[PDB]
């Protein structure tokens, strides 16, 4: 979940 | 001896960035937090949750942003959901370092993969006294014993957070000093799986150039404070390897929607 946060939040 | 020179300068312009950035991406401040506190605020007062009768109080009048029957499961998952809000927090504020958004993209997700619970033990001591934690944005406060007193594995969940920010606290930093102290936990070239270190370790060389100067202007009575706050970079470390293993022991043998 952590990784996929970080990628939605960067994008 | 220390000079006003150009370089000088733009490291402070480098330290006010990252300030107006930090209020901008976390909007409960340690000044704020402070002023709540010490109750030298006009904002509304946190109502206080000490025990199970206010606590179920609390759930009533306290207004949380997120929409079990065990108490201390319901308060894990609050404190589940505030982590997610604060990895995107964290991210948003990472983007504002000079250099971040130009590294390999695999490496801003490793960054702030094993970054985010640093911070977050870090910004968490900015809410904390000896009585407790502000929660809710300052609306509620949650006392440590209460925490404590929570059954067994969520009873001890908080108990390092609290032993760090004392140690932590004493040292009086404020959110000029931190918002340098947090862009360097995040430009650490020693993450595992990182593919290309020396543009990383370049950007925290001038981010602990920014730090140093700032912990010299800011804080007359430490001369050693930069050593002392590489000493709590270091200890982060094992701290967050400790919460990792206590999140695994809840993963699997206990029971957000951005997480769908
Ligand atoms: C409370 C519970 C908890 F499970 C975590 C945690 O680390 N969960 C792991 C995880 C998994 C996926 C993901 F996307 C994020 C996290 C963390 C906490 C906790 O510390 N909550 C929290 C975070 C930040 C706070 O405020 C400010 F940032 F200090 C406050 C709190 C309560």
């Amino acid at each position: 979940g952590l990784e996929a946060i970080i990628r939605k939040a960067l994008m | 001896h220390m000079q006003l020179n150009p370089e000088s300068a733009d490291l402070r312009a480098l330290a006010k960035h990252l300030y107006d950035s930090y209020i901008k991406s976390f909007p409960l401040t340690k000044a704020k937090a402070r002023a709540i506190l010490t109750g030298k605020t006009t904002d509304k007062s946190p109502f206080v949750i000490y025990d199970m009768n206010s606590l179920m109080m609390g759930e009533d009048k306290i207004k949380f942003k997120h929409i079990s029957k065990e108490v201390a499961i319901r308060i894990f998952q609050g404190c589940q959901f505030r982590s997610v809000e604060a990895v995107q927090e964290i991210t948003e504020y990472a983007k504002s370092i000079p250099g971040f958004v130009n590294l390999d993209l695999n490496d801003q997700v490793t960054l702030l993969k094993y970054g985010v619970h640093e911070i977050i033990y870090t910004m968490l001591a900015s809410l904390m006294n000896k009585d407790g934690v502000l929660i809710s944005e300052g609306q509620g406060f949650m006392t440590r014993e209460f925490l404590k007193s929570l059954r067994k594995p969520f009873g001890d969940f908080m108990e390092p957070k609290f032993e760090f920010a004392v140690k932590f606290n004493a040292l009086e930093l404020d959110d000029s000093d931190l918002a340098i102290f947090i862009a360097v936990i995040i430009l650490s070239g020693d993450r595992p799986g990182l593919l290309n270190v020396k543009p990383i370790e370049d950007i925290q060389d001038n981010l602990l150039q920014a730090l140093e100067l700032q912990l010299k202007l800011n804080h007359p009575e430490s001369s050693q404070l930069f050593a002392k706050l590489l000493q709590k970079m270091t200890d982060l470390r094992q701290i967050v390897t400790e919460h990792v293993q206590l999140l695994q022991v809840i993963k699997k043998t206990e029971t957000h929607p951005l997480l769908q």
